[PDB]
DNA sequence: TCGCCCCCCTTCGGTGCTTTGCACCGAAGGGGGGC
């Protein structure tokens, strides 16, 4: 077949990041693996004169006990070529977030039929480790269209397009979205009834070459103002601040009576009356919380943040938006190991989760703010990793100024 | 000899050219000595003559070896390495002894001449041009290139990295039952044959090597321990370091301490309980190698501490996989940690320490966080897993920690064990305000081009109190409010203030600070009894926010 | 008068914040050690 020319961004090398020490049970994995992928000529070996690195790690689901190589070519999808400027882009179907179950399968290893521009897989190099470095890192460079690559599922493209062809058309009320290794794949059907219809969808892929989401439960979790008889002045105080905030986001929100409440130097567990100026003042504001905000629309040419809040107790409330103070979407995570004792494993599955719902959304995942230090996150987060995908993330650490959000 | 092994090819980076570079200390004695050396390098095929029209240069000079009786030979690539092209290193790491399984049989063996066994790819050697001078300039001298890796390229040690993989890899393939610790030319090779067997393969793997150009001479073939390894010395049962011998002096200029504390530094991963701390310190705010500092009385004790440590012989232990690694710290004041990692009591794998100080302000959970973080990262890069911890902190504590604070934390399995000073929070801030106690509103103001501000509260109570403030900043005067309160306030107080970042500051529960505004309203929250800290905004008529803002204008 | 690697401690300068200094972070200086 023969090679779509490839290039980097015009003023960018590639990708030069060291790889991170792993465990034994992966580098085995990766050994394993990549032995393999050698033999069948989808990677060769290659030597130092490579100047180019990409971290390399493996991870392995409950459901699938089998190891899954994963590159962390991040740096190396933001360094490529944009392919929507050259039309060979996926486009999203608003129609995925509407259906009764999505499920999710992996179908990287189909990238591995068609090969790779010879002048852009030196791009692709990754170096696996050695416990105790008894030895020098082994790298090895792709052939094909490697898995996480942001280039692979455009390139492939007319190629997927034709193999689904006959499925789309057998059942043109499945919606079918591509993106990066996976295919999201959402009907109306009974789970029983869906999930037969996966099967022959896996099995006509099969042919060539893990839980079932549901996004109807993915309710939003608003602002809400707490309900009391009798308010101290902390109390008016946290709801005064709280407004004000929330003011930056909604419209038409008043504290100037409510304000009013606190005057003087007063006692912070001093029970202030309440009056009708201000009783209304609440309530009106409640109302205004209750049902979202007018005026925010998804622009799919900025990027989506996330922002992710720890609430403790194994909840997460989450923001989605693209121009601060909009936000498309606002939720609440909540925890599943029936232990309740780890934070990175939580904040791990909930970037998951919300990354996940923006793919079925919109098509693409958001850029994480992550309230954790980096060197916690790095010495943890990969043990916890089940997609195929990594997001882009930054580090915060922002006290919560109010409990905005619960 | 030169190995059959392919060559690398290399590149110069994109538009540069190489390097032209004239001739140094061109003395008689020199220039005889380098004919002398490069014609045997010629001899052998590694060094060719070149002429004129090569118009690169280099210039050459030479070291001694520690193997006493050798001369190690050096160009001066600087300009060349700059031009060359860039290189992904495969030396991710340094092989440890903690990460050595005990074997029956051992050797350690080297290469000769090991980089000049590689050869060079055709079309880079004229770019390796050197010049030998002609009688102190008289003519215009003998030029050579290399054909093999030189010594002081960039590109030298990563290419023979390599080159060494590839040669060794027929040889591990075949013999798994072997271990290969390859770094550099230096191989170890452990096995668990009978000495006659593990002989075999040894002669058999040294024959291998030199039928790929690798000669392994009898001088660096060690038969027999303690073997010489990577700066320590292998015995059947257990591992030292080379000796390390500090510096003594009268007086110590500021090159000499860094000199100590490196040494410390090396000894502290088998010598427990170093610290250097009170050490480092001298060399801050410092601007000469050679600027003459006296210890303070701090350091003096700590390096006696020290040096009473390295007196006492220890040694480290060899890992067993069928058993589970075990980490326990200790805290020894002022930010340090050190650890021991063991498997049975009392029989080190290797030690270590913490003591770097992260973020401006911190406590010593978040610091034994990082201390764990940094164990849990070593064991995975020696033994491929993280080990048990064993940690002097109560569990009430930690959960207190993870529960308050607002950032996602963690720690592995761990255990409590009782070696004090234990790890504390050395205060709670109240979830909610305390009844009875005075409440303060706090506020400070600075002006951004004044350089003056105002500090001050006022409380439910009645009192009230301004203080005038010099040479600071915006964020000082908001911390310096809270200085206030919490200094004419009794054992329990309720403080609103308008300062997010004051906020963020405290509610982090930080016991230690860079700053000593920060560090004076650390010790007010230790020794008051309860404490409530709110925030409001500011410049919305708050009723006392309000009212100290209007005051401290 | 050289090369490559890991570690620690200090300093410096770039980044972003609904900032005006501050906290964070990576790189570079010194030292240790390996070959
Ligand atoms: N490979 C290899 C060797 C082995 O160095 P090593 O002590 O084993 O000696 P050797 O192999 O040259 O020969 P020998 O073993 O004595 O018979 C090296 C590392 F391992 C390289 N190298 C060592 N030190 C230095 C050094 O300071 N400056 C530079 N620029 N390069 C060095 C060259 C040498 O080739
Ligand atoms: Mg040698």
């Amino acid at each position: 077949i023969e090679t779509v020319p490839v290039k980097l961004k015009p003023g960018m090398d590639g990708p030069k990041v060291k790889q991170w020490p792993l465990t034994e049970e992966k580098i085995k994995a990766l050994v394993e693996i990549c032995t393999e992928m050698e033999k069948e000529g989808k990677i060769s070996k290659i030597g130092p004169e490579n100047p180019y690195n990409t971290p390399v790690f493996a991870i392995k689901k409950k459901d699938s006990t089998k190891w899954r190589k994963l590159v962390d070519f991040r740096e190396l999808n933001k360094r490529t070529q944009d392919f929507w400027e050259v039309q060979l882009g996926i486009p999203h179907p608003a129609g995925l977030k509407q259906k009764k179950s999505v499920t999710v399968l992996d179908v990287g290893d189909a990238y591995f039929s068609v090969p790779l521009d010879k002048d852009f897989r030196k791009y692709t190099a990754f170096t696996i480790p050695s416990i105790n470095n008894e030895t020098p890192g082994i790298r090895y460079q792709y052939n094909v269209l490697p898995q996480g690559w942001k280039g692979s599922p455009a390139i492939f493209q007319s190629s997927m397009t034709k193999i689904l062809e006959p499925f789309r058309k057998q059942n043109p009320d499945i919606v079918i979205y591509q993106y990066m290794d996976d295919l999201y794949v959402g009907s109306d059907l009974e789970i029983g009834q869906h999930r037969t219809k996966i099967e022959e969808l896996r099995q006509h892929l099969l042919r060539w070459g893990g839980y079932e989401l549901h996004p109807d439960k993915w309710t939003v979790q608003p602002i809400v103002l707490p309900e009391k008889d009798s308010w101290t002045v902390n109390d008016i105080q946290k709801l005064v601040g709280k407004l004000n905030w929330a003011s930056q986001i909604y419209a038409g929100i008043k504290v100037r009576q409510l304000s009013k409440l606190l005057r003087g130097t007063k006692a912070l567990t001093e029970v202030v009356p309440l009056t009708e100026e201000a009783e209304l003042e609440l309530a009106e504001n409640r109302e205004i919380l209750k049902e979202p905000v007018h005026g925010v629309y998804y622009d799919p040419s900025k990027d989506l943040i996330a922002e992710i809040q720890k609430q403790g107790q194994g909840q997460w409330t989450y923001q989605i938006y693209q121009e601060p103070f909009k936000n498309l979407k606002t939720g609440k995570y909540a925890r599943m190991k029936g232990a309740h004792t780890n934070d990175v494993k939580q904040l791990t599955e909930a970037v998951q989760k919300i990354a996940t719902e923006s793919i079925v959304i919109w098509g693409k995942t958001p850029k994480f703010k992550l309230p954790i230090q980096k060197e916690t996150w790095e010495a943890w987060w990969t043990e916890y990793w089940q997609a195929t995908w990594i997001p882009e993330w930054e580090f915060v650490n922002t006290p919560p100024l109010v409990k905005l959000w619960y | 000899p030169i190995s059959p092994i392919e060559t690398v090819p290399v590149k110069l980076k994109p538009g540069m050219d190489g390097p032209k570079v004239k001739q140094w200390p061109l003395t008689e004695e020199k220039i005889k000595a380098l004919v002398e050396i490069c014609t045997e390098m010629e001899k052998e095929g590694k060094i060719s003559k070149i002429g004129p029209e090569n118009p690169y240069n280099t210039p050459v000079f030479a070291i001694k070896k520690k193997d006493s009786t050798k001369w190690r030979k050096l160009v001066d690539f600087r300009e060349l390495n700059k031009r060359t092209q860039d290189f992904w290193e495969v030396q991710l790491g340094i092989p440890h002894p903690a990460g050595l399984k005990q074997k029956k049989s051992v050797t350690v063996l080297d290469v000769g001449d090991a980089f000049y066994s590689v050869p060079l790819d055709k079309d880079f050697r004229k770019y390796t041009a050197f010049t030998i001078p002609s009688i102190n300039n008289e003519t215009p001298g003998i030029r050579y290139q290399y054909n093999v890796l030189p010594m002081g390229w960039k590109g030298s040690p990563a290419i023979f990295q390599s080159s060494m993989t590839k040669i060794l890899e027929p040889f591990r393939k075949q013999n798994p039952d072997i271990v290969i610790y390859q770094y550099m030319d230096d191989l170890y090779v452990g096995s668990d044959l009978e000495i006659g067997q593990h002989r075999t393969k040894i002669e058999e793997l040294r024959q291998h090597l030199l039928r790929w150009g690798f000669t392994t001479p009898d001088k660096k073939h060690q038969k027999e321990p303690p073997f010489l390894w990577m700066g320590y010395e292998l015995h059947p049962d257990k591992w030292t370091v080379q000796p390390i011998v500090l510096p003594e002096k009268d007086s110590w200029t500021v090159n000499d301490i860094q000199k100590l504390v490196g040494k410390l530094n090396w000894a502290s991963q088998i010598y427990a309980g170093i610290k250097v701390r009170q050490l480092s310190k001298l060399l801050r705010g410092t601007k000469a190698l050679t600027e003459v500092v006296p210890l303070t009385e701090e350091a003096e004790l700590e390096l006696a501490e020290n040096r009473e440590i390295l007196k006492e012989p220890v040694h480290g232990v060899y890992y067993d996989p069928s058993k589970d690694l075990i980490a326990e710290i200790q805290k020894q004041g002022q930010g340090q940690w050190t650890y021991q990692i063991y498997q049975e009591p009392f029989k080190n794998l290797k030690t270590g320490k913490y003591a770097r100080m992260k973020g401006a302000h911190t406590n010593d959970v978040k610091q034994l966080t990082e201390a764990v973080q940094k164990i849990a990262t070593e064991s995975i890069v020696i033994w491929g897993k993280t080990p048990k911890f064993k940690l002097p902190i109560q569990k009430e504590t930690w959960e207190a920690w993870w529960t308050e604070y607002w950032q996602a934390t963690w720690i592995p399995e761990w255990e409590f064990v009782n070696t004090p000073p234990l790890v504390k929070l050395w205060y709670q801030l109240e979830k909610e305000p305390i009844i009875g106690a005075e409440t303060f509103y706090v506020d400070g103001a600075a002006n951004r081009e004044t350089k003056l501000g105002k500090a001050g509260y006022v409380t439910d109570r009645g009192r009230q109190k301004v203080v005038p403030l010099t040479d600071t900043t915006n964020q000082k005067t908001e911390l310096q409010a809270i200085h206030l309160a919490l200094q004419d306030s009794g054992l329990e107080v309720n403080i609103v203030t308008d300062s997010q970042y004051a906020l963020g500051i405290i509610q982090a529960q930080p016991d230690k600070s860079e700053s000593e505004l920060v560090s004076q309203i650390i010790e007010q929250l230790i020794k008051k009894e309860k404490v409530y800290l709110a925030w409001v905004p500011a410049h919305k008529g708050i009723g006392g926010n309000e009212q100290v803002d209007k005051l401290v204008s």
